[PDB]
């Protein structure tokens, strides 16, 4: 037959293997983490070879394999779409989930449920690849939900930290916001195509309309955390490392950008919708960058980068490139995952320590750490010839020749040099100076491990950018000819970011002190976003829950209208008819009355 | 049908000769083998549906209706067994009868084949259920939730008894076949308004609909558990079953009359849900879910579309087992701190571990996560209700937020936190609970593997 | 000890009859609407040389 | 297998274009391939084969039920509930059949798009053309009947159409 | 005081009495086949069974029926030129326009 479809489906079943076994004595005792990151390695093989005989023919296939049922005109089947998007995306997410989970045997050693970690992982893995390989709407809101109550359950690792809960249920509130414009946007195509499938919707679709899309940018702004939804994903690191590592920065929130990616034909064929993401995409990237530039939580710097890189691929998306953002996609899943990591190292090198303020001296103290994570900021930043120049630099050429919003495109360039602004905070505060940790030195980061986990993912930011690049086939016309001040547009605002940002922090060891700026509290605080959206609405909704529908409405009226009044009514009567006092003499009279009256009213 | 009636009227004598310790464990046996028996009402055909005789006749409607009271029975009876331990031999065999008589009437009601038999049978549901509320509740509120259930239900039902014999005298016959087959349209006058009024309005308030609900929670939160199980599992589908029968006859007519049903339960959808954020008690909360699930599946059957009764049957069937495992998982919190203040116990994911997988799943059923038939039916609805309007899409978004919300938030408050110090009394779950909450949720899944069964006569 | 069995597990036969009993019952209900047997326009057919009712 | 029909599924012609290498180094795909068919193809054929033998041993037939015509709710007479039953019975069988056949329909336009690919604008227009005709078709007769659809709505809104259309023809042509 | 009411009893623990309590009765014996019954009943027949029985319960919704009929309908549609959609479910020559 083909061993593309074969293949295909074969990593998928392997990577649903051991989920079977978790009901064994292999799950129960503490061999588990090993198995499945060995089935997870076995499965990032078999997802190469289709890779391989993709980049050779561009062989393209989709597999409708179970029927599940016909509604009358519309069959709903179980159906993957093994393409070029697919193909590529699973090597790189089974590479990433494969170094993450080798670090998170390193990491949660001492936690007495890591078995169960590792099965929610693996879990949270399968539904992010049935998520990429969906045909259909259904089957994409399928993944879309599993990922989502993945993230859900993982944030919330340990149940007994309120900050824990309260971030998760914040992460489920804006994710189901994101639902309700997917499930807008599948009743509309619905309606308007008799079809769920991409290829139907694709075909009927020639000019997509503003409801559907709108539904579709509404549940990928959701999904990737943009401007007005965006305080979820800072807030969903009170989980452990390993899972900002894996879920969210790497894999999790390019879910939007990648449901985008996926209606590109239809993206194309509308303006205002392109228009509308490039503007939510530019303000996201900005605003993200310049809450990242002054935050003391490293994990909270790398979170806000993570959302600054999804606004850039929104941008991207906007100027109608969808094959620029999803280059973008792997190589920031690639170096986003090595940055984590490092930080975990040196989060767990430290004693749970997560402060830069108390960071110190770990450029000596801690050097393959330190390494990777130079490498990594130089690839985030766009070093000319890293994984990150690859697509940080197309997309920025891109913007700068295009028809687009100006504020847009100057907004672009200062987030770009915000990016390197934080990314030498992170390196300043964390490895450079003297000491300032507690005496008690602990560092020891010679696990085999972690190093060959940051190892494999350090070969990956050097090396996969090129191999990438050089391996596809031209989805887009290049821009060759620009003007010289355009074509080093990035590293010009690289380059005076980072200076500007070492100014800053060198200026730090000045024996001067003085109250922060308004700026500066505004940008700290982020921007006041979480403290007004999350005290304000939050209140009135659960005020008026109570006193309007429960106590006014459910308490008082209701039953005051229809139980209470017929009640009172009927007491009245009753009281009123038996008041008799049995006299003979009134009751007689009252016969007379009434044979009067029927004698008399009555023909 | 009767291969399916005789048995139940052969349950009743077996209760009442067996031994005094066998009772549970021949009811339990025999209701489980009932069950399997009914299983074999799911062949329907696909045009016209199975007549066996005059009297009764079984439809794609009716089987999963049959089936799910036939699988239900057993699993209250376990919950009895529970709840149930130092009662005398005599009162426990007239629980068991009880329960035993509500299962024989739902099952007539769902196979009956004329309005009047079948108003006959709905009607006598209510002896059982107000009989085990108020003789078995617990609080003192009990009697009051007896009385408002029984009043709600009848003043809502004596003018359809009236309009179902107008009906009679006027057209011929009651049947439902030929009512159907000799269907003509309803002009728009007053009376017609009034007829459409009487016959809607009967079965909205056995629904329930939104302002007209209040008996739901005075009646779920003060019944035992068996009596909370069947209310809101099946009890409150023969609202719906009678809405997708009665409107064969009331069109036009519904083209114009739905509106203030339909605004009202939207509204409602949203402010049962509101309430749900802020309730104090776990039975209150799950009782209002069930009030806006219900309210959904009047906004199916109100806009009556193909795409909106196969949605309103499949959210019928996968409401009724959720329902019916909150519920159960609820009594087994009570049972064990004999409180239902939910903020009273915490901890119970550190104090029992299966428990908390329990509650993870069945709020998760909750919540419509796909492809659960939960969020079939509601996704069909939806999808209808879009077709129908383009605001709808609006009220079910916020709805869905809402009902998400209120579900991680009551998972989160009894199962996560610190465990309250002072409550030592917290055994470890019982074989006979983890089997109850298992035997709630695989066919669930089952049915989400095979959705065909459940999606009604126009599938 | 046989009739202590028989005398407690004897109410183990009354659904099973029971449902014995409903089957007869549908079958003879059954037996009362052949009015229309091999009358059909459908289903009108000749009967097989070995065959007297088309259906029971 | 190609047990089904291929005038009712159409395909075109496949045209595979020969491998011709420009370079020295060795194919990895083309090796992936031959270890595939040694591990993997061979013994599912060898097993297919022993299944198909133990198949052929005994072999039944099924047959396709053959329903015949009856006298449709136009020739039924009014409070006629037999010759009724039957007209409905026949046009929910009707119904059925072309629900299936507009889901045929669909499946050719979802076959031709993929596999035209980057062409299917202007490739894969004579099944966009088939399944607007069809669709168009579909949606005037079962159009909005409701839920409780019937024959005689069915009738009912066929009458209402062709009135509609009469009336336009001589106004136009009058 | 108002009634010589009895005090209100401490609740009875099962596994105090029976560490092997599967919670169905106090009595041992009854106990453990009350959950044997229910447990081989319920799950193993029931589900096993009933699931399996309406997996392959007979097509009598008659989908692989209307399948077939329907790629019969379509090849003699299209081999003959005509539409493969009437344009009206009834015929107009039966169909009798009031005028
Ligand atoms: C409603 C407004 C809406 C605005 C929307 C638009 C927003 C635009 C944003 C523009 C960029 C903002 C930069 C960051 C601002 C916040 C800084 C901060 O908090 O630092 C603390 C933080 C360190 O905090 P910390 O170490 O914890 O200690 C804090 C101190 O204790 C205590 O800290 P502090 O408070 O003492 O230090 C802050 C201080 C020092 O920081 C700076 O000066 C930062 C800016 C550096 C200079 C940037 C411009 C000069 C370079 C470009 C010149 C033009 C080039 C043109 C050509 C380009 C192409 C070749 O800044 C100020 O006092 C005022 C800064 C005003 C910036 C302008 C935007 C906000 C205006 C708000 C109105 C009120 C202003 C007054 C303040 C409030 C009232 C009292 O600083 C950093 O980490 C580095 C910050 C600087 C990074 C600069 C990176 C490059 C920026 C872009 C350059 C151009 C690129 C190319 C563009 C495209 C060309 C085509
Ligand atoms: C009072 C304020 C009010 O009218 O609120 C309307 C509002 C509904 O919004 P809407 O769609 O604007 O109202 C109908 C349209 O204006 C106009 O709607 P339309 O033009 O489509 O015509 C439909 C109209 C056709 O008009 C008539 O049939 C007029 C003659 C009505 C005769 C009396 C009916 C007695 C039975 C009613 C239920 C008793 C329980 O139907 C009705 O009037 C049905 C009235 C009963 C609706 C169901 C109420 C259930 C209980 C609600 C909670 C109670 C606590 O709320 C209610 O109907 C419930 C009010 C509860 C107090
Ligand atoms: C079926 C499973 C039903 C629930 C579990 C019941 C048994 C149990 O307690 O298992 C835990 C327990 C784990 O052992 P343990 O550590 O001693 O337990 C301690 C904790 O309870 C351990 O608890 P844990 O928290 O560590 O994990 C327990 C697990 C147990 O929770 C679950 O399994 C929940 C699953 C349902 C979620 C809510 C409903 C949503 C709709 C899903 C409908 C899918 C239907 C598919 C067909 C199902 C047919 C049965 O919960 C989770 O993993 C968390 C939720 C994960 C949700 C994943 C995403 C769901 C949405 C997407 C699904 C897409 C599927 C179709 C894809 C189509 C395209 C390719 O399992 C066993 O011991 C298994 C042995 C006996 C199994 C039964 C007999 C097997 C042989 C025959
Ligand atoms: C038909 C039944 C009507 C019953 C009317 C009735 O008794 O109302 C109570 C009332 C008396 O109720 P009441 O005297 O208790 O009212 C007190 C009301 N507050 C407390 C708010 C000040 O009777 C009447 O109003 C007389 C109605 C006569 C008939 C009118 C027609
Ligand atoms: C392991 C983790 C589990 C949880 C997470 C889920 C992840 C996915 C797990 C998927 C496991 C199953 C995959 C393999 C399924 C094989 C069986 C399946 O293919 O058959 C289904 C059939 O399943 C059954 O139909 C489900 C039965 C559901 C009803 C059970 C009722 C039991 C009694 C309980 C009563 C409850 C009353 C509720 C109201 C009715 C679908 O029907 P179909 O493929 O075509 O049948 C083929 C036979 N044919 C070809 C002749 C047609
Ligand atoms: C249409 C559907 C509704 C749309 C949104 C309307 C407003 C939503 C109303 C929310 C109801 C509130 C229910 C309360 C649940 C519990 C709340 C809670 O847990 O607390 C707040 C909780 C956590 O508090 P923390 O800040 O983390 O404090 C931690 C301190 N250590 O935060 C929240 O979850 C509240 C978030 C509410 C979201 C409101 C903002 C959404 C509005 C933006 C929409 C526009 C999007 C723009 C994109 C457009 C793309 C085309
Ligand atoms: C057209 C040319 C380019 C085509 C794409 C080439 C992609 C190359 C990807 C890497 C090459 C394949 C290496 C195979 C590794 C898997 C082998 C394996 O299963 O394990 C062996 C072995 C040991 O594994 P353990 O976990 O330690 O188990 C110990 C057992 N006691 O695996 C290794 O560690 C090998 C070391 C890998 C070197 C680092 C490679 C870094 C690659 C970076 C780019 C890869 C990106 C992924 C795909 C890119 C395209 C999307
Ligand atoms: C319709 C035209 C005909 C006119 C006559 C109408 C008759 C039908 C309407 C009456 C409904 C029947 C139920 C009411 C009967 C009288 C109830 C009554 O006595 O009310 C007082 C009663 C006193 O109770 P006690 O036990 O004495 O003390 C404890 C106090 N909590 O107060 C109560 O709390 C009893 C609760 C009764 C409410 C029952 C719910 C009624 C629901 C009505 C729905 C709308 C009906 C439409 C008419
Ligand atoms: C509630 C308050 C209003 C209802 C009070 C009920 C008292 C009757 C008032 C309405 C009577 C309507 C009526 O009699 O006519 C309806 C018509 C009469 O027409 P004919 O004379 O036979 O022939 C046509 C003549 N040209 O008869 C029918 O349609 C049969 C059905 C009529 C039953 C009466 C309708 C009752 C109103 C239903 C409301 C239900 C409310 C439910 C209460 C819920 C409380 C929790």
């Amino acid at each position: 037959m083909n061993p593309f479809a074969s293949l295909t489906l074969t990593t998928l079943t392997i990577l649903t293997i051991p989920i079977m076994m978790s009901n064994s004595n292999i799950y129960k005792t503490n061999l588990y983490p090993n198995y499945v990151k060995t089935t997870v390695s076995y499965a990032f093989t078999l997802s190469l070879v289709p890779l391989l005989m993709f980049m050779h023919t561009g062989q393209e296939m989709i597999i409708s394999n179970w029927h599940w049922m016909t509604l009358q005109t519309v069959e709903l089947s179980l159906s993957f779409k093994m393409d070029y998007f697919s193909v590529m995306f699973i090597p790189v997410a089974l590479f990433v989930t494969w170094s993450i989970m080798e670090f998170s045997m390193w990491y949660m050693h001492s936690d007495p449920f890591i078995n169960r970690f590792f099965k929610y992982l693996l879990l949270f893995l399968i539904t992010m690849m049935i998520l990429v390989t969906a045909n259909n709407l259904f089957q994409l809101f399928i993944g879309w939900e599993g990922v989502g109550i993945m993230s859900f359950l993982l944030i919330g690792w340990w149940h007994g930290r309120t900050d824990a809960n309260t971030a998760a249920l914040q992460a489920i509130l804006y994710n189901r916001i994101g639902d309700i414009g997917f499930v807008l946007s599948m009743a509309w195509f619905l309606t308007h195509s008799n079809a769920w499938d991409l290829q139907q919707i694709f075909m009927l679709n020639n000019e997509c309309p503003n409801m559907p899309l709108i539904g579709l940018l509404l549940a990928a702004a959701g999904k990737s955390a943009q401007f007005g939804l965006h305080p979820w994903l800072p807030s969903a690191m009170e989980g452990p490392t390993p899972v900002s590592a894996l879920l969210h920065s790497s894999t999790m929130v390019v879910a939007g950008v990648f449901l985008l990616i996926r209606f590109y034909p239809l993206m194309e064929t509308n303006k205002l919708v392109q228009t509308m993401t490039l503007c939510l995409g530019a303000i996201t990237t900005l605003f993200t960058a310049l809450c990242a530039i002054t935050q003391n939580d490293i994990k909270k710097i790398v979170a806000f980068s993570t959302s600054s890189q999804l606004g850039l691929m929104m941008v991207t998306i906007g100027i109608n490139q969808p094959h620029l953002a999803f280059l973008h996609i792997c190589m920031h899943a690639f170096f986003k995952a090595m940055l984590f990591m490092c930080s975990g190292s040196i989060i767990h090198s430290l004693n749970d320590e997560q402060d830069i303020r108390k960071m110190g001296g770990l450029y000596k103290a801690m050097p393959f750490t330190t390494t990777a994570l130079i490498i990594g900021s130089l690839a985030l930043t766009g070093m000319p010839y890293l994984t990150g120049f690859y697509s940080k630099d197309l997309i920025i050429e891109a913007v700068n020749m295009s028809y687009t919003n100006a504020w847009a495109l100057l907004m672009t360039l200062i987030a770009t040099s915000l990016t390197a602004a934080y990314s030498t905070r992170i390196i300043f505060f964390a490895f450079l100076g003297k000491p300032r940790f507690p005496p008690l030195v602990l560092i020891n980061e010679n696990n085999p491990l972690l190093i060959n986990s940051i190892k494999r993912l350090l070969i990956g930011s050097i090396f996969a950018g090129f191999i990438i690049s050089n391996n596809i086939p031209p989805m887009t016309v290049p821009n060759t000819t620009m003007p010289l001040y355009m074509k080093m547009t990035a590293l010009i605002v690289t380059i005076m970011g980072f200076m500007l940002a070492l100014e800053l922090n060198n200026t730090t060891y000045y024996l001067k002190f003085k109250y922060p700026s308004q700026t500066y509290k505004f940008s700290n605080m982020l921007g006041y976003y979480p403290s007004i959206m999350h005290r304000l609405p939050t209140y009135h909704n659960l005020s008026m829950s109570q006193k309007s529908a429960s106590s006014l409405l459910d308490l008082i009226w209701l039953e005051t209208i229809l139980p209470k009044t017929t009640s009172f009514i009927q007491m009245k009567m009753s009281i009123m008819v038996s008041n008799q006092k049995g006299l003979i003499k009134l009751y007689f009279l009252s016969f007379l009355i009434t044979i009067m009256i029927s004698m008399t009213l009555f023909n | 049908m009767l291969k399916i009636i005789i048995p139940t009227t052969m349950l009743l004598p077996m209760t009442w000769m067996s031994k005094h310790n066998m009772i549970w464990i021949n009811a339990t046996v025999h209701s489980l083998l009932i069950s399997l028996i009914s299983l074999s009402l799911l062949n329907q055909l696909g045009e016209n549906s199975l007549n066996f005789s005059l009297t009764f006749f079984s439809d794609s409607l009716s089987a999963p209706l049959l089936v799910l009271t036939t699988w239900l029975l057993p699993l209250m009876l376990m919950a009895s067994q529970s709840h149930l331990s130092k009662e005398t031999t005599t009162r426990k065999k007239l629980y068991i009868t009880m329960l035993i008589l509500l299962q024989l009437f739902l099952i007539m009601t769902f196979t009956a084949t004329e309005l009047i038999l079948f108003y006959i049978l709905f009607e006598a549901t209510l002896v059982p259920t107000l009989i085990i509320i108020t003789r078995w509740g617990n609080q003192t509120e009990r009697l009051n939730a007896g009385l408002y259930f029984l009043f709600y239900t009848l003043a809502g039902s004596l003018p359809l008894l009236v309009a179902l014999v107008y009906i009679q005298n006027t057209t011929g016959s009651l049947n439902f076949l030929i009512i159907h087959y000799w269907s003509h349209p309803l002009s728009n006058s007053w009376s017609n308004i009034f007829m459409w009024l009487a016959c809607i309005m009967a079965f909205m308030v056995k629904m329930p609909l939104y302002g007209l609900h209040l008996w739901l929670p005075k009646a779920h939160v003060e019944a035992p558990i068996a009596g909370s199980m069947v209310l809101a599992a099946v009890l409150l589908k023969l609202g719906g079953y009678g809405m997708m029968r009665i409107t064969t006859i009331l069109n036009p007519l519904t083209n114009y009359m739905a509106y203030p049903f339909l605004m009202l339960s939207m509204w409602g959808m949203i402010m049962t849900s509101s309430i749900c954020l802020r309730q104090t008690d776990l039975k209150s909360l799950i009782a209002y879910s069930s009030v806006s699930h219900m309210a959904l599946v009047i906004v199916a059957i109100m806009i009556q579309t193909p795409w909106s009764f196969m949605g309103a049957t499949a959210l019928m069937i996968a409401h009724g087992l959720t329902s019916s495992m909150l519920f159960c998982l609820a009594n087994t919190n009570y049972e064990r701190v004999h409180s239902r203040t939910m903020i009273l116990a915490r901890g119970l994911q550190t104090l029992l571990p299966l428990m908390a997988t329990w509650w993870l799943v069945a709020s998760l059923t909750n919540l419509a996560l796909p492809p659960s038939i939960n969020l079939i039916g509601e996704l069909f609805i939806i999808t209808a209700s879009f077709s129908w309007s383009n605001i709808t899409i609006i009220l079910m978004g916020m709805n869905m937020m809402i009902t998400a919300l209120y579900s991680l938030y009551m998972l989160i408050t009894t199962q996560r936190g610190k465990y309250t110090h002072h409550i030592n009394n917290i055994k470890p779950s019982f074989t006979r609970e983890n089997a109850l909450m298992a035997l709630h949720i695989l066919p669930l899944l089952l049915l989400t593997l095979n959705p065909k069964m459940i999606l009604g006569p126009l599938y | 000890n046989v009739l202590q069995i028989v005398r407690d597990h004897w109410v183990h036969i009354l659904v099973p009859v029971g449902f014995v009993f409903g089957c007869y019952l549908d079958r003879r209900s059954d037996e009362k609407l052949t009015a229309f047997r091999n009358k059909s326009l459908l289903f009108k057919r000749e009967l097989r040389p070995n065959e007297e009712v088309t259906w029971k | 297998p190609d047990s089904w029909d291929k005038d009712v599924y159409p395909e075109p012609p496949r045209r595979t274009p020969a491998p011709a290498p420009q370079t020295s180094l060795p194919n990895p795909v083309t090796y992936l391939t031959k270890i595939f068919d040694l591990l993997v193809d061979r013994p599912v054929t060898l097993a297919r084969e022993f299944i198909e033998q133990q198949h052929a041993k005994n072999r039944y037939y099924y047959y396709h039920r053959e329903f015949r015509r009856v006298p449709d709710i136009t020739e039924c007479e009014e409070k006629d509930i037999l010759c009724m039953f039957e007209a409905e019975m026949q046009w929910r069988r009707d119904y059925k059949v072309d629900q299936e056949i507009v889901n045929i329909i669909q499946e050719r336009l979802k076959a031709c798009q993929q596999r035209e690919g980057e062409s299917y604008r202007q490739n894969c227009a004579k099944e966009l053309e088939q399944f607007t005709q069809v669709s168009k078709a579909f949606q005037d007769r079962y159009s909005d009947l409701g839920a409780h659809y019937s024959a005689r709505k069915c009738l009912a809104k066929q009458k209402q159409r062709m009135l509609a259309e009469r009336k336009a023809a001589k106004e136009a042509a009058a | 005081i108002r009634l010589q009411e009895d005090p209100d009893p401490e609740d009875e623990n099962l596994y105090e009495k029976n560490p092997d309590s599967h919670g169905y009765d106090k009595d041992p014996i009854v106990d453990l086949w009350n959950m044997r019954v229910v447990f081989f009943f319920g799950f193993s027949i029931v589900l096993v069974l009933g699931s399996t029985f309406v997996a392959y319960l007979p097509d009598y919704r008659m989908q692989e029926w209307a399948r077939r009929e329907a790629e019969r309908l379509v090849k003699y549609r299209e081999a003959n030129g005509l539409p493969l959609m009437e344009s009206n479910c009834f015929d107009p020559n039966k169909i009798q326009l009031p005028e």
